[PDB]
RNA sequence: UAAGGGCAGACGGUGGAUGCCUAGGCUCUCGGAGGCGAAGAAGGACGUGAUAAGCUGCGAAAAGCUGCGGGAAUCGGCACAUACGAAUUGAUCCGCAGAUAUCCGAAUGGGGCAACCCGUCAGGCCCCUGACACAUGAAUUUUCAUGAGCGAACGCGGGGAACUGAAACAUCUCAUUACCCGUAGGAGAAGAAAACAAGUGAUUCCCUCAGUAGUGGCGAGCGAACGGGGAU
RNA sequence: ACCGUGAGGGAAAGGUGAAAAGAACCUCGAACAGAGGAGUGCAAUAGACCCUGAACCCGUCUGCCUACAAGCGGUAGGAGCGCCAGGUGUGACUGCGUGCCUUUUGCAUAAUGAACCUACGAGUUACUGUUUGUGGCAAGGUUAAUUGUUA
RNA sequence: UGUAGGUAUAAGUAACGAUAAAGGGGGCGAGAACCCCCCUCGCCGAAAGACCAAGGUUUCCUGAUCAACGCUAAUCGGAUCAGGGUUAGUCGGGGCCUAAGGAUAAGCCGAAUGGCGAUCCGAUGGAAGAACCGGUUAAUAUUCCGGUACUGAUAC
RNA sequence: AACCGCGAUCUCGGUGAAAUUGUAGUAUCGGUGAAGAUGCCGAUUACCCGCAACGGGACGAAAAGACCCCGUGAACCUUU
């Protein structure tokens, strides 16, 4: 049967990626956090 | 379906009474002076009743 | 920081299995504070043929630095040392024992 | 001195003793046990003809473990076994560390898999 | 600047040896063919006739360390091909 | 007769409890300091070693370059490495001052799916590369100066719940709390009487006054000030 | 690390030895797969998952008992046998005996709960009252904030 | 119906994932039902053959290895380690254009954060400036080579 | 109802889970009893240990009954 990941880079991109993050005040919100907790991958943008 | 109770050791044990490996069946040969499995073929030698029945060079 | 002994000179050993046996030092390892002494702490070491025949090879292993003193060069004997400018403006190494300084 | 004198007794013991020992052995301690209890006390010829015959598939690391057992009392009393005159006259089976696995069952549960494994001791002394 | 070094494998060597103007040469991944070309020139003093270009990633690997895996990755590269005038040639055994 | 079984002792197996140990935490004290950023930040990407880089350092000058001072024999970072070199004509290292410092990111030449694509004008080379400049907004008269973004707590300001308590619940409480947003500084706010009182004499903080006066479906609860003693 | 489209959630994992001196060489074996030796070392039953090395759980050996016997498995008697000088292992045979916790008027209950072991796990602290034991002063008792000296 | 770790019981039990199917002879190897070669047999064949895209990311080829992974074993592997391997003026994309939608200018609205609003961005569409034939590797080919052509800029 | 074929099944070699589990040397009958007993009482029957087969009991397993009532519990829906 069909399941709910139904991978696409271009719609992953668009809607987590960190362009998309920073255009808005609660994105950047999301990218402070994750700065402040230390993480790694920033966003799906760090990911290959 | 389930097991009311696990079972004890004794009565695993008890269980297991029977579960033995089989010794072969095992002929000497006394020509060769070594051991093979009787009504088979002699692998050594490859005899078989006093008889060349597997040539090996 | 700046050892008591370096490498070149005549050391004697006041602890351990070769206590009471002078020696040359031959190499000093500052982080782990030992030094090799040339004869002393032998020990036997089992080589494969690798090399470049194996074998067993008898080498020196290096001692802790704080079981070793400067033998003095009046006496020859173990002694502390300190450090004085008397050398024309330059800090050496002397024997508290007798004074002479350290070469 | 103290652990070195219980060394040099225990050392001294040892001489006397004629083993051989396999280790980690990444099989079934109860399916070893099996063998292990076919050919406990039984002459030492009997027993590797019995294991190079068996139908069981641990009887062939045992084989090994068994002809290293008779090399062992060769080396330590210093001259070639006779016919009949070793027997296996004591042999153990313990069980060893453990690798776990894991399965996939129905319904997205998970189930463990152990794949066991066991150390065999070998005793070879003389029908006196 | 941009050459980091030679390619040396059977495929290259059975290259030369069917054509003898042709050398390959791993260079950094974000130099053009006209970058190439000129630095190829400065360092052998010949004349370059074509230069063809392909980018390899880096090859992922493990580092293994006393507790376990860590994964790695090696750095990505450029390989360079190229072929000189008619009766040029390059010498690596040389100097 | 023990196929097997039961109990005890001895000795092993497994497993990793316990004991001992640790600079890794926790709570504080004192003294400083309280920012970084368009001279391009925080945070990243890609590189960089004799040998693949996981960390560390560094940036195409890439485990490093220069000077001054200190020091005196080893050094060439760590993940249980060797080789090969540097160094008493003073390495390595330490303090201070400099040089270099790719790409992304406020990102600022225009775009963009971060670490990419595409340009214009002048200048130096020969389709193509190397050094400039080229954003916006409030001041200033094209020039000049500032700003933008990030970041611990503490300050001020704009908005502002509910569960809960009242043994139900709506006034009330929780609470001018959580949370969202804006914006300073080393502190901020307040502060020099159209004041308190029935003599004092600007603010702020501490101990009392005092769970007092009051307030309140006068329920649950909430709760001062004058005066006095201090810090200043 | 892993999990999640994402916001986000979020582990486990320390210890050889004083010093790598980290086991040359021999034997069995296709192989160190593993072991027996030799050698190093105070010690290798400190041999790399390496200090100590418990329980549950799993084995081997030795002693005693056991194939006419029927219920919480113990408890109180009591031969014989076996070890080492009046102790210790086993237990022929006999009497008595429906676990434990919790919740209930009342539970062997066919009410609840636990696979087992090791480790972890639940009336604490602050302030303000009140009573009391014991104290210091006493017709009086007591300082708070804070200040001085040396610390 | 407490938590972590370890170990039991059920139990050598259920099960080893489409009933398309296997048999023999040689080879290699310490070890072969399963690996390699040959013969025979069987299954698919509008596919279970051959391609493009999305997605994955070295799984591709070779040499060593058989501890772990592979529901058995393994000398084998899409497994471990190392080395190698992807070649374009013409193929695909991008560079150019715009759709839905998105970001904005002048302006409008609004406690704040902001919400709107015609040029720019944005393919799943429109243009692209432009070939085939043959051969060759362990692993690439309209890309390498031999022919045959064509296209765009540039100096006479 | 009978018979037939293959897969599962059964036996052997290899690998090897799970639910469940206070400890158990866990028989029957009638009594007794928190009122329906393997475990209590009195009798009766029964040498020790497996394998195949079936489901009467273990108020068998599973999900802190959704029915019912209760809580000055909750949510959603309606309305003069
Ligand atoms: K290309
Ligand atoms: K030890
Ligand atoms: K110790
Ligand atoms: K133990
Ligand atoms: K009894
Ligand atoms: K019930
Ligand atoms: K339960
Ligand atoms: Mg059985
Ligand atoms: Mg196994
Ligand atoms: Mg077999
Ligand atoms: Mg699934
Ligand atoms: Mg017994
Ligand atoms: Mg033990
Ligand atoms: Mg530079
Ligand atoms: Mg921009
Ligand atoms: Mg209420
Ligand atoms: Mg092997
Ligand atoms: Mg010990
Ligand atoms: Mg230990
Ligand atoms: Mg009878
Ligand atoms: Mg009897
Ligand atoms: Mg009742
Ligand atoms: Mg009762
Ligand atoms: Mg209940
Ligand atoms: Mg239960
Ligand atoms: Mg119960
Ligand atoms: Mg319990
Ligand atoms: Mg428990
Ligand atoms: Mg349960
Ligand atoms: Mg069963
Ligand atoms: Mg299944
Ligand atoms: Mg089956
Ligand atoms: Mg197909
Ligand atoms: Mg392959
Ligand atoms: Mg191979
Ligand atoms: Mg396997
Ligand atoms: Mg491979
Ligand atoms: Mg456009
Ligand atoms: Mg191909
Ligand atoms: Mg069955
Ligand atoms: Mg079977
Ligand atoms: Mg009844
Ligand atoms: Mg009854
Ligand atoms: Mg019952
Ligand atoms: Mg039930
Ligand atoms: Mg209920
Ligand atoms: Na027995
Ligand atoms: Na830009
Ligand atoms: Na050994
Ligand atoms: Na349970
Ligand atoms: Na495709
Ligand atoms: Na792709």
């Amino acid at each position: 049967m069909k399941r709910t990941y139904q991978p696409s880079n271009r719609k992953r991109l668009n809607k987590h990626g960190f362009r998309s993050r920073m255009a808005t005040a609660n994105g950047r919100r999301v990218l402070a956090a994750r700065r402040a907790k230390g993480r790694a991958k920033l966003t799906v943008s760090d990911e290959f | 379906a389930h097991p009311k109770r696990r079972q004890s050791k004794t009565r695993t044990a008890k269980r297991r009474t029977h579960d033995k490996a089989v010794m072969p069946t095992l002929a000497k040969c006394p020509n060769c002076g070594a051991w093979h499995i009787y009504h088979t073929v002699c692998g050594d030698c490859g005899y078989y009743r006093g008889k060349l029945a597997i040539e090996k060079e | 920081s700046k050892l008591h002994i370096k490498k070149g000179d005549t050391v004697m050993v006041i602890s351990g299995e070769d206590k009471g046996h002078s020696g040359r030092v031959l190499e000093v390892l500052v982080k782990e504070q030992r030094a090799i002494v040339e004869g002393l702490n032998m020990i036997k070491k089992h080589a494969k043929p690798s090399a470049k025949q194996g074998g067993i090879i008898s080498k020196e292993a290096p001692i802790h630095i704080s079981n070793l003193n400067v033998v003095d060069p009046k006496t020859g004997k173990a002694t502390r040392i300190g450090r004085r400018l008397n050398e024309n403006g330059k800090l050496v190494r002397y024997a508290k024992k007798s004074g002479e300084e350290i070469k | 001195a103290r652990k070195h004198n219980s060394a040099e007794a225990r050392k001294e013991a040892l001489k006397q003793m004629y083993f051989a020992k396999l280790r980690n052995v990444p099989t079934s301690p109860r399916k070893m046990r099996l063998v292990a209890d076919m050919i406990r006390g039984m002459e030492v010829n009997r027993a590797l003809g019995v294991l190079k015959f068996s139908n069981k598939e641990a009887s062939a690391r045992v084989e090994k473990l068994l002809r290293s057992a008779v090399a062992n009392w060769e080396e330590k009393n210093e001259r070639k076994a006779e016919e009949g005159e070793l027997f296996v006259s004591r042999i153990c089976v313990d069980g060893a560390s453990t690798l776990k696995r894991l399965r996939p069952a129905p319904q997205g549960r998970g189930y463990r898999i152990r794949k066991r494994s066991n150390h065999v001791t070998i005793y070879v002394d003389t029908l006196n | 600047g941009i050459i980091i070094k030679p390619i040396i494998s059977e495929k290259m060597t059975a290259v030369t040896e069917k054509m003898s103007e042709r050398y390959g040469f791993r260079v950094s991944p974000n130099a053009n063919k006209i970058e190439i070309k000129k630095a190829v020139e400065a360092m052998y003093n010949v004349k370059v006739e074509d230069v063809n270009t392909m980018r390899y990633d880096g090859k992922r690997k493990n580092r293994y360390t006393k507790s376990g895996l860590i994964r790695g990755k090696e750095a990505s590269f450029k390989k360079a091909i190229v072929t000189l005038k008619k009766g040029e040639t390059i010498d690596f055994f040389s100097n």
